[PDB]
RNA sequence: AGGCUAAAUACCGGCACGAGACCGAUAGUCAACAAGUACCGUAAGGGAAAGUUGAAAAGAACUUUGAAGAGAGAGUUCAA
RNA sequence: CGGCUACCCACCCGACCCGUCUUGAAACACGGACCAAGGAGUCUAACACGUGCGCGAGUCGGGGGCUCGCACGAAAGCCGCCGUGGCGCAAUGAAGGUGAAGGCCGGCGCGCUCGCCGGCCGAGGUGGGAUCCCGAGGCCUCUCCAGUCCGCCGAGGGGCACCACCGGCCCGUCUCGCCCGCCGCGCCGGGGAGGUGGAGCACGAGCGCACGUGUUAGGACCCGAAAGAUGGUGAACUAUG
RNA sequence: UAUAGGGGCGAAAGACUAAUCGAACCAUCUAGUAGCUGGUUCCCUCCGAAGUUUCCCUCAGGAUAGCUGGCGCUCUCGCCC
RNA sequence: GUAAGAAGCCCGGCUCGCUGGCGUGGAGCCGGGGUGGAAUGCGAGUGCCUAGUGGGCCACUUUUGGUAAGCAGAACUGGC
């Protein structure tokens, strides 16, 4: 059958950067970026039409 | 004269149900609050006439702090009705418990912290007058039904969450629940 | 097949035995207990008839 | 139960329980939810605040397939493993941290509860909400984000 | 029409529904048929075992099943070739194939 | 077809039967429509007691029980 | 913008079968019986009522009254 | 001899003919000549409340599959890596989205309308609150001695549920200003103090089955129209060629 | 023998069209709808009204409030206050 | 219509970002001490569901239109 099979990652130490590594801070600089990524674009584009 | 309109008091003086069991504990703790002179005998005798809706069901946490406080050291805990397992906590004290119809999954989590719990008839057979003893209840307005009860969803002050065939976006919400459409509450 | 207070059933999977709500289900014994009987009151079974 | 319902009690009664003044007319007052916005608006606006009107914008061919996001709190976070594994952690034979996924559990998104136990944790999960975050770093927890 | 306080009911009975009700009076009956079927094709494929096509490895596409693994189909060309037996022997072999899923 | 206007007979039986009684007076009746400068001064004023209540009250209560 | 294909699906008509917490002759299909029959309207069409002797006819030989219908005796049946 | 009555008769008193519309019925208001049989609040779906049962932060196999062909078997038993799934366990916005722990003690930076640190238990406080606990005091053959023996209570304490208020937390808004971070230093993110709106949180109670009532859609308590549509039959009567 | 139902025919009465014509007959939708009449079946016990406020094309009706009943639930007496 | 007490009064001390000559005023909190506060009668409080009703009439008294009415229309109380 497809009974499922799981990774088992039991358990590990935790490093040293992990305490500062990740963030709700972080998921809401990605959404961010993903909803202006193209409005930067377009804004660099224009800023070098200048120059 | 005097009207008759409130002469017959309309509280039950007998358990609906006709469980053996629950026929016998009010058989037996019948004649206990009647020979007694008991109070407390008197009203575990009431609890046990009352019906599904008026014997909440009491968590394990809400127990574990109404045992906490201060002169609960000894005292043993007697819940008329069912007493639940609750997952939010993990450990638990001794909690020498008496209550009806306890949850399997709570039975091992009271057997294995060491203490140990006994029935309604044991109970009697222990403190017949029931000396050290706590009467604990659940959350009886704690129930969904009492939510939806009030005044009126109209009045301005409200908050009684009116009746809805299914919650979400664009059902009962345009013209009396904001000051846009019409008028707000 | 049903199994015991102490183990569940093999054959079922999640049942158990009911729970046993009133562990003595003898009346009299209870009623006739030293324990109860020690903090009883006086019967007074006088009938106090209506008197004219 | 025809011999238990209340239809065996009336017979003999000439009005069947609905009054000689005004008898049982089919549909005396209307069909249905008939005139919401009239001769039953009183009743329409003290037990039904908002029925009329639109509110928010339409959005074509909505999937609850991708507004699917479970919500797990701190006070479960440890119902969804074994009982075990919160002992071996208590035992604290060195700084080791047992892992708890609820992507497992069916879970993508954590919420933040109180009371959560000294043990250091690592979860893995989508979404975090801040109070979750910086309550399980304030303990000498980690979170792990996946996708 | 309404009373003091209850939800507001929408009920789709305003066609007429009563000619065409489907009772499942004949469900013991179809499950019995559909029982001696199963029972039929297994003895006279008896050699062959019952759901005989194998299926293989499938992941579900939306996002909210795509965490767990199910059944499919059949086989990708690709991973035939990469099996290396033929295209057309895999249906007398047992193995379903289906041309249509890509790698 | 005239009929009756309106008239209030048999409307104080119908009070009386079941009650006039007064409304439910209870201690700490409500906070509203009580000025909002006044009550952020209030909740001011709640907030910041335990500051200096439970050292200087304590210190009050130690003495007037040494008093008596 | 060309085509073929069984499967699980439906079936108040048709040919047979089994069953019923249903109806028991003003009920149940209109129709338990020579029932879509008698009958009605030019026609489309409408449309009934109507079961029970007795275990077995063993359906009352024979005498008398009456022209007969019918009746008095008698006779069969546990019972006319 | 005794006997009420479903037998008959007589006297005394009272006694208008039933059902419903109505403020008003015995009415010169309507229906009923009489008798026998039939005859009207049903069933399904959904909702709300209450009650009984089982389990319980879980609950439910009604959908399928399994064992052996079965009159009772169109039943019953089981699935266990069939819980897919429905309800509940999280709410708030139109949406992008966000999304609920308090309390004590000490210290430092101007303990500043002031943040952080360390230790603890861990869902705040007030006024009521069944019950429970402690308890001065006195209540049992001649006496100083006792554990049971007779046996209630002034006052005080922790306080179930529930009630009222204050404070606390979450989401959508308005005012005020300052701080922190960088997978990249930006019309990028996060945070505070105050006022409000929410069907919210502030140790959870729901699920499945049955019953009763009430509302509603189904012809829906029963009987009743003037009318509309579809498809066919009639100029053997009558009107006209 | 020809004209057949919103059609025919009419020296015009809206007359005739199979005893029915200011819109025939037959079957179906159809058990069409009715805020309107009539009826609505056994006993005992307990409690027991309203014809009033507001709104509706509302006035022979309905919604709301009020009157009523049922199910309870939370406490209080029962041993100088 | 209101009041005739313990949800009250006297005392001391803290908090305020409210106001401000003033430790001023006003609110909130804490702590110990003192219930017998007009008569009479009575057990009270509260939640849910809910049928019927939504044509009324009459009377003492006060009253509007009308000459008046067993007329029409109102207020309290009682009755059908
Ligand atoms: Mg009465
Ligand atoms: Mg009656
Ligand atoms: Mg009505
Ligand atoms: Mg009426
Ligand atoms: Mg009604
Ligand atoms: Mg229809
Ligand atoms: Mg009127
Ligand atoms: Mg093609
Ligand atoms: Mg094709
Ligand atoms: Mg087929
Ligand atoms: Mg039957
Ligand atoms: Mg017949
Ligand atoms: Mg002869
Ligand atoms: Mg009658
Ligand atoms: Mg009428
Ligand atoms: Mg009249
Ligand atoms: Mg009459
Ligand atoms: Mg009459
Ligand atoms: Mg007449
Ligand atoms: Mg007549
Ligand atoms: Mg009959
Ligand atoms: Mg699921
Ligand atoms: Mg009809
Ligand atoms: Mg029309
Ligand atoms: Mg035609
Ligand atoms: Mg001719
Ligand atoms: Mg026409
Ligand atoms: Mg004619
Ligand atoms: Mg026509
Ligand atoms: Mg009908
Ligand atoms: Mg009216
Ligand atoms: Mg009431
Ligand atoms: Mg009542
Ligand atoms: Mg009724
Ligand atoms: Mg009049
Ligand atoms: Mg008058």
């Amino acid at each position: 059958p497809i009974r499922n099979v799981y990774k088992k990652e039991k358990a590990r130490v935790i490093t040293e950067e992990e305490k500062n590594f990740k963030a709700f801070a972080s998921l809401r600089m990605a959404r961010a970026n993903a909803r202006l990524f193209g409005i930067r674009a377009k804004r660099a584009k224009e800023a070098a039409e200048q120059d | 004269d005097i009207r008759h309109n409130k002469d017959r008091k309309v509280r039950r003086k007998e358990p609906k149900s006709q469980d053996i069991y629950l026929r016998l504990l009010v058989k037996l703790y019948r004649f206990l609050a009647r020979r007694t002179n008991s109070t407390f005998n008197q009203v575990v005798l009431k609890r046990l006439f009352m019906s599904r809706t008026n014997r909440p069901p009491l968590s394990l946490s809400r127990m574990i702090r109404k045992m906490k406080l201060p002169g609960r050291e000894n005292k043993t805990a007697v819940v008329v009705g069912t007493v639940t397992d609750d997952v939010r906590i993990l450990e638990v004290p001794k909690l020498k418990v008496c209550a009806l119809r306890v949850s399997s999954r709570a039975r091992s989590r009271i057997l294995k912290a060491g203490g140990k719990i006994l029935t309604f008839d044991q109970l009697a057979l222990e403190s017949p007058k029931g000396r050290g003893t706590v009467l604990l209840s659940g959350p009886r307005k704690g129930r969904e039904v009492y939510r939806h009860f009030g005044k009126a969803p109209g009045t301005p002050h409200s908050h009684t969450k009116p009746y809805v065939r299914s919650k979400g976006r664009k059902f009962e919400r345009a013209r009396g629940r904001r000051a846009s459409r019409g008028y707000k509450n | 097949l049903y199994g015991t207070w102490r183990k569940a059933a093999s054959l079922k999977s999640n049942y158990n035995l009911p729970m046993h709500k009133m562990m003595n289900t003898d009346l009299s014994r209870i009623l006739k207990s030293p324990e109860i009987q020690r903090a009883l009151r006086a019967p007074r079974k006088k009938i106090h008839r209506r008197v004219l | 139960p025809s011999r238990l319902r209340k239809t065996r009690k009336l017979r003999g009664h000439v009005s069947h329980g609905h009054g000689r003044i005004g008898k049982h007319r089919k549909h005396p007052g209307g069909r249905g939810n008939a005139g919401g916005m009239h001769h039953h608006r009183i009743n329409f606006d003290k037990y039904h605040p908002g029925y009329f009107g639109k509110v928010g914008m339409r959005h074509y061919h909505l999937k609850r397939n991708q507004s699917f996001c479970p919500t797990v709190n701190l006070d479960k976070l440890w119902t969804l493993v074994s009982e075990q594994t919160r002992v071996n952690a208590a035992k604290n034979k060195t700084g080791v941290a047992p892992i708890i996924d609820v992507v497992r559990s069916g879970y993508y998104k954590v919420l933040g509860k109180g009371k959560l136990p000294k043990q250091p944790v690592i979860v893995k999960a989508k979404f975090f909400s801040r109070r979750a975050e910086e309550k399980i770093k304030g303990v000498g927890g980690a979170c792990v984000l996946v996708a | 029409a309404p009373s003091r306080n209850g939800m507001i009911l929408k009920p789709h009975f305003h066609k007429d529904w009563q000619q065409r009700v489907d009772t499942w009076f004949n469900q013991p009956a179809r499950k019995i048929r559909r029982r001696k079927a199963r029972q039929a094709k297994a003895r006279r494929i008896a050699p062959r075992p019952a759901s005989g096509p194998i299926r293989p490895i499938v992941r579900c596409p939306t996002v909210r099943y795509h965490t767990k693994v199910r059944a499919g189909r059949g086989f990708s060309l690709e991973e035939l070739r990469v099996a290396g037996i033929h295209k057309k022997v895999a249906r007398t072999i047992g193995i379903s194939v289906d041309p249509r899923r890509r790698n | 077809a005239k009929s009756k206007n309106h008239t209030t007979h048999n409307q104080s039986r119908k009070w009386h039967r079941n009650g006039i009684k007064k409304p439910r007076s209870q201690r700490y009746e409500s906070l509203k429509g009580v000025d909002p400068k006044f009550l952020r001064n209030m909740r001011f004023a709640k907030k910041h007691n335990k500051k200096g209540l439970k050292k200087m009250q304590a210190n009050n209560a130690k003495a007037v029980s040494a008093r008596a």
